[PDB]
């Protein structure tokens, strides 16, 4: 089989984490003791994916929890699907973060690293074939950011042609006060830039204002921003876990997805948006800016390259149809040079609450605009040098935040290259 | 004896080859177990169908063919189907991971792991025969085990067996079920690597194959299941001058000395007809003229093109079912008399013709109508270099950006293959404009 | 000697293009009626396009593509955008139009503006602006000949400081091989009068046309910003640029919409050849999303800008045709395969 080994690391990390494997049990039918009562084989055919057999005909979550918190990792456990994990691969530490990258990359974290490569290791170590590695982190954060891609770092030492996959969560003003929070964001795509080859970006700003505008929720909550993850989380990997011809492994995914090894920073997308339609309907949403889940306007510059999955049952023929409908009607905003970059795969399997749903999967130049407004947080403070003290007091020089200051900007500058080509 | 050992290659390869298997056990009256109660030579013999089908002592009818992928799923399929007593299992060889639609892979660090394996496998089929004629090879253009692993075996194919025959039939990309973006450069590369080794290779547009589908058999959106039970049809037409004798049947290597006026042009258009559901055939005989008349129609082409804006330089037509020499003579003179198509002026203006009176077979469940009479015409034009031009635009769109490159380089391939690899194609495309040039 | 006439005294832009071609020596003028022209710079209306190419051993050019009023008439151009497939009903830069005869689509006109009522959402439309039904169709039966409704657009891109509205004129030449080209200094025609959620009477801070901006001038001269300091502002209080936020839907647009009629208007097998002028009116709303007003078939340029266009259109349009003995255009084409 081809097995993914998922890791989430802090507290966001660990609670998209959670709700992700709540979600894809629910549709592979397997309940919180981890003992299949589906009504389908489909549901089964490539479980290996996700799920470790166990004895007594059980399946039990690839999963791998870690945070320097103690506490987030006892709510896990309290969780619905909390007894589905395996109780010796929670790893946990006793400081705590402190919203600290520093701490979480060099010391505290560097600390507890070899503990969750141990775990890493034996999961690793007993498979059939493992395609690579899925993290979920946040970047704003501490033990997310800064251990989270040390882990990165220290897995592609031992696994260095695996497919290393985060789902990182990016900082915004709207969701959360900490100040500091732009450094650990650059930092941390510092790293990313270098040492993963696919990441979904899952932003708070953009979360945060389909909360707002669109589902016209007042005081949106953490839970209101992870349903709209969950099911993004859900679409992006329906393609790896049920039998399909497209992007049916993370490296074919990779394949399609990647022209450029730095420009590895996808726009997820998602129709209907909901909180707690006809194919043409699901195909303009799909491209629209406001069903993005990173705040970026895809009119704003060129896709690269696009995989749009349909779930439910349709018309595959209407799916076609509109899909090409779709692709000259903004022939523009898809770069000449790179012909047929637009894939679309069909599977039968609608997820729970919707009877046929849309994921998008875009790498587009206009993800530039999230890096910018990172870039414009990060320079406020930079100049003032505020907060730099919690950072050179770990030891880092002063020049890190420069050399990770001018990647982001030079990885900014290589999506407007891109964007200005023409085929002449 | 002429025994022929098909190689299946890949996806695409490997699901074509249980279509054609499949197929010829129907068409010869072999059962699903091997078992063939007509033939009364137990154990061997030299009927027509031995070129294809080896025999046990226990009356086995084994295909004379491998199965390679680089992943199991497919072949599974083969182990577990219909056919799985068909087969010895060391015919159907797999690896683990698959070469992720990247030549680079499929040539090198994956393929380079199974390719000792594969050798051995295939020289022990060719030690059960007793006067090998050669090889036919299926693999898809675009996919990384397709690709790029079919090019090493044709490399090693040369060394281990001489000049011995190696004939393609190669899977072109078309964008309705393409899953790589890179498969022009997939195609580009195979195409290089493997030129200098192949005799004889046949091209199927998943295009022109689609349409068909669409258009002929009212298929909403075709799958490779219509897609294959139709690709089917045209390599039965094909190979069904090897697995069958008859007074007017003309062998394929025949054909080719017709086919291949150089070494390198030796891409045949196939055209077959005719394509019709059930529904139309029923109350409707399509005669002899009919379906010749049909080979001349673009729609009815194996790969999208239009012969009537080039030249060809050899015709061949292949009939199969009630079809007699009087009605075959008519039928052409009428197409010569006519005009309509232009031979370029330093080759004859002749059609070689080979009629097999076995009809044509079809699949249960299938779409195609079974009828009394088909043709498949096997050309040779310059327009078949449309096909090339199309894949090499796509390829230089991307590379002029070198997107995409860094999968390539990253598994140990240079620029310098690239640039190679598209230079050869620029002189191929070149060689198709100097041979449809008048003479001095 | 090439030789041009001139049948419409009111064009500044074709004023300027005679100048210049009489300025380089090898370009005399006729007298109007004088059929023996290589270039004919026409009128607006009735252009005697039947007369053209008859005329052996001279090659003839215009001014004006045949059938490019469908683009260019505001009834014709909802009408081109929802029937014709490439851009189709469903067209997201568009907005939601609908052609309304006096004493025709007011049938679904009311079904869709009916829905937003119980809809609980921004309900103003334009002719002329208003949020209740009954004031619009009343003032086109009074009005006159045929009128279009179209959607208002709510909340708008402001300049600062001010709070004002604006619309952007983009300059296009299509020459006789069909080529699309950008002029790339378009305009920024503001109000100046700050711009107001309720107060729909005052037309000044609703209306941003040139002539009825007439406080005015402030801000800049003549109500006229232009693509430096707009990309500059877009810099500064935005963290964005202009070709990023705004051209490329710009691009898209104007490409779209030509491409489109390209079939029913192209002179490329005929026995005359046409090139034309054209000015796209955008709007731009608080979201960054562009959004096409009108297409004007007879545009005038703004007044610092006329010398460079004039001589474009000279050099790319009849220069490419008629000979003589650093690029302000960008060209607009994309072949995307699929
Ligand atoms: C008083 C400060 C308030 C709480 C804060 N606002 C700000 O920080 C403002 C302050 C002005 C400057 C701008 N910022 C954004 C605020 O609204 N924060 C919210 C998060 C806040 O609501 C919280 N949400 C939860 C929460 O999601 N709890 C859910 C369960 C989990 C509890 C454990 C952590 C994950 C969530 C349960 C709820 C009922 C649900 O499922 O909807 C716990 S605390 C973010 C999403 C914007
Ligand atoms: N006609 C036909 N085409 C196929 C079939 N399967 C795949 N293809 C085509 O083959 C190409 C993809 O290559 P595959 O053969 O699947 O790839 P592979 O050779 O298995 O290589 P990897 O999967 O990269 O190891 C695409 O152009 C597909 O449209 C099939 O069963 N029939
Ligand atoms: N849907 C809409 N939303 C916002 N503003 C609009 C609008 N339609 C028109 N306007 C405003 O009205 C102005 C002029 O309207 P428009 O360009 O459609 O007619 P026009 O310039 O042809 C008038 P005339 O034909 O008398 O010269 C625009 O510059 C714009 O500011
Ligand atoms: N969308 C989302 N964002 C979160 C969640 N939890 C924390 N965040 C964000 O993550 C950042 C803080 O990181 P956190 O995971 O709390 O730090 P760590 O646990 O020390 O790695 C802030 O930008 C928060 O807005 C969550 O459950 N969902
Ligand atoms: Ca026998
Ligand atoms: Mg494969």
């Amino acid at each position: 089989m081809r097995e993914i080994v998922h890791i989430q690391a802090g507290q966001c990390g660990n609670q998209i984490g959670a709700k992700f494997w709540e979600v894809i049990s629910d549709e592979h039918g397997i309940d919180p003791t981890g003992s299949y009562h589906g009504d389908s084989d489909l549901q089964l055919e490539r479980i290996n994916v996700y799920y470790n057999e166990a004895t007594g005909n059980k399946y039990v979550p690839r999963a791998i929890l870690v945070d320097l918190e103690p506490g987030t990792m006892d709510s896990v456990r309290s969780g619905p699907f909390g007894q589905i994990f395996r109780p010796d691969n929670f790893v946990f530490g006793q400081s705590g973060a402190g919203n600290n990258w520093a701490k979480g990359h060099y010391t505290e974290g560097a600390e507890l690293v070899d503990s969750v490569l141990d775990v890493v290791r034996k999961e690793s170590e007993s498979c059939d074939c493992l395609q690579g590695f899925q993290l979920t982190h946040s970047l704003g954060g501490g033990t997310g950011s800064g251990m989270g891609t040390l882990l990165i770092s220290k897995i592609r030492e031992e696994y260095p042609d695996r497919i290393m996959n985060t789902f990182s969560v990016m900082p915004s003003p709207k969701v959360s006060d900490t100040v500091v929070e732009p450094y650990n964001a650059t930092l941390s795509v510092h790293q990313l830039v270098e040492n993963t080859d696919e990441t979904y970006c899952i932003d708070n700003e953009a979360l945060y204002d389909i909360c707002f505008r669109t589902l016209k929720l007042t005081t949106p909550t953490y839970g209101d921003l992870n349903h709209l993850v969950s099911a993004t989380m859900s679409g992006v990997t329906t393609c790896l876990r049920f039998p399909g011809q497209l992007n049916a492994d993370l490296r074919k995914l990779a394949v399609n997805m990647v022209p450029f090894p730095r420009l590895h920073f996808f726009m997820p997308g998602f129709a209907p948006l909901t909180s707690r339609l006809t194919v043409p309907e699901l195909t303009q949403q799909m491209f629209d800016s406001k069903n993005m889940m990173a705040a970026c306007d895809p009119r704003h510059g060129r896709y690269l390259t696009v995989a749009a999955i349909f779930r439910g049952r349709m018309s595959m023929k209407e799916v076609d149809e509109q899909m090409l409908n779709v692709q000259n009607k903004n022939s523009s905003y898809f770069v000449e040079w790179i012909p047929n970059n637009v894939k679309t795969a069909v599977c039968d399997i609608p997820p729970r609450g919707l009877k046929m749903s849309a994921t998008f999967i875009g790498n587009s130049t206009a993800i530039q605009e999230l890096f910018k407004r990172i870039s414009e947080q990060f320079t406020a403070m930079f100049r003032r040098k505020a907060f730099l003290h919690w950072y050179t007091g770990e030891g880092m020089d002063e020049m890190e935040f420069t050399e990770a200051e001018s990647n982001m900007n030079d990885l900014v500058s290589e999506y407007q290259q891109y964007q200005d080509a023409t085929a002449d | 004896m002429r025994e022929c050992i098909s190689i299946h290659v890949g996806q695409a390869g490997v699901q074509i080859g249980n279509a054609c298997w499949e197929l010829y056990c129907l068409e010869h009256g072999i059962q699903p177990d091997g078992q063939m109660p007509s033939d009364k030579t137990i154990g061997g013999g030299d009927d027509s169908f031995n070129t294809f089908f080896s025999e046990t002592g226990a009356g086995k009818h084994v295909p004379r063919a491998v199965f390679v992928d680089l992943e199991p799923t497919v072949i599974d399929e083969v182990r577990t189907g219909t056919y799985r007593q068909l087969f010895h299992p060391e015919q159907l060889i797999t690896g683990k991971e698959d070469a992720a639609n990247n030549y680079a892979r499929g040539h090198y660090t994956i393929g380079k792991e199974i390719i000792d394996l594969v050798l051995d496998r295939i020289r022990k089929l060719a030690d059960q025969c007793t006067g090998l004629q050669g090889f036919l090879v299926f693999h898809s253009f675009g996919g990384g085990t397709g690709s790029g692993f079919t090019s090493l075996l044709m490399e090693r194919l040369s060394v281990d067996y001489g000049k011995k025959s190696k004939l393609e039939f190669s899977i072109y990309p078309a964008p309705q079920v393409s899953t790589a973006v890179v498969e022009p450069y997939n195609s580009i590369l195979t195409t290089h690597t493997t030129l200098e080794h192949s005799d004889c290779a046949f091209m199927v547009d998943n295009e022109a194959i689609y349409d068909i589908c669409r258009r002929n058999l009212d298929i909403e959106r075709p799958t490779y299941t219509n897609l294959n039970r139709l690709i089917s049809q045209i390599v039965s037409s094909i190979t069904a001058s090897l697995r069958f004798d008859g007074a007017l049947n003309v062998d394929l290597t025949e054909f080719q000395t017709n086919l291949v006026p150089y070494p390198r042009i030796h891409f045949p258009l196939a055209t077959y007809a005719p394509v019709i559901s059930a529904e139309k055939a029923y109350h409707e005989q399509l005669s002899v003229a009919e379906i010749t008349n049909a080979c001349f129609e673009p729609a009815n082409q194996m790969v999208k093109c239009d012969p009537r804006h080039g030249k060809y330089m050899a015709c061949c037509l292949l009939y199969r079912g009630d079809v007699v020499p009087k009605d075959v003579n008519a039928a052409i003179a009428t197409i010569k008399t006519k005009r309509s198509i232009q031979f370029v002026d330093w080759c004859p203006t002749g059609f070689k013709v080979g009629i097999n009176y076995q009809p044509p077979t079809v699949v249960p469940g299938g779409d195609l109508a079974k009828v009394q009479r088909a043709v498949c015409m096997l050309s040779n034009t310059t327009a078949i270099a449309e096909a090339w031009a199309r894949l090499d635009h796509k390829f230089d769109l991307m590379y002029a950006k070198r997107a995409f490159v860094h999968w390539y380089v990253g598994e140990g391939m240079e620029e310098g293959e690239f640039s190679e690899a598209r230079e050869d194609m620029a002189a191929l495309e070149k060689d198709y404009e100097e041979v449809g040039v008048d003479s001095v | 000697m090439y030789t041009f006439v001139v049948r419409d005294e009111n064009s500044s832009v074709y004023a300027e293009v005679s100048r210049l071609l009489l300025a380089t020596g090898q370009w005399k003028r006729l007298r109007k009626d004088n059929p023996r022209f290589n270039l004919m710079l026409g009128e607006r209306n009735r252009l005697p396009f039947g007369r053209l190419g008859h005329e052996p051993g001279l090659v003839q050019l215009v001014n004006y593509y045949r059938g490019a009023d469908k683009l260019c008439r505001k009834a014709s151009l909802v009408k081109l955008i929802k029937t014709s497939p490439e851009l189709s009903e469903s067209c997201t830069w568009f907005p939601e139009s609908y052609v309304i005869y006096p004493t025709d689509e007011r049938e679904v006109f009311l079904a869709a503006y009916n829905r937003r009522r119980e809809g609980r959402e921004g309900n103003v439309w334009i002719a002329l602006i208003s949020s209740e039904a009954s004031e619009l169709l009343d003032f086109i039966d009074e009005q006159g000949q045929v009128h279009v409704i179209q959607k208002y657009l709510e909340k708008p891109l402001l300049l600062e400081p001010g709070h004002r509205k604006f619309d952007i004129r983009s300059w296009v030449l299509v020459d006789h091989l069909y080529n699309i080209y950008l002029y790339r200094e378009g305009v920024l025609r503001t109000s100046s009068e700050p711009y107001n959620s309720a107060n729909f009477q005052d037309k000044t801070c609703h209306l941003t046309n040139h002539c009825i901006q007439k406080n005015y001038g402030r801000y800049e001269e003549g109500n006229e910003m232009f693509f430096e300091e707009f990309n500059q502002y877009l810099m500064d209080a935005l963290n964005t640029t202009l070709e990023n936020s705004i051209l490329l839907q710009i691009k898209h647009i104007i490409r779209s919409c030509l491409m489109c009629i390209e079939p029913a208007i192209s002179t490329k097998h005929l026995h005359y050849q046409s090139f034309q002028l054209f000015g796209f009116d955008f709007m731009v709303d608080e979201e960054l999303k562009v959004w096409l007003i009108e297409v004007n078939g007879a545009p005038a340029c703004a007044q610092k800008l006329y010398a460079e266009l004039c001589q474009g259109i000279v050099d790319v349009a009849i220069s490419s045709v008629f000979p003589l003995a650093t690029s302000i255009f960008i060209k607009l084409h994309h072949h995307h395969h699929h």
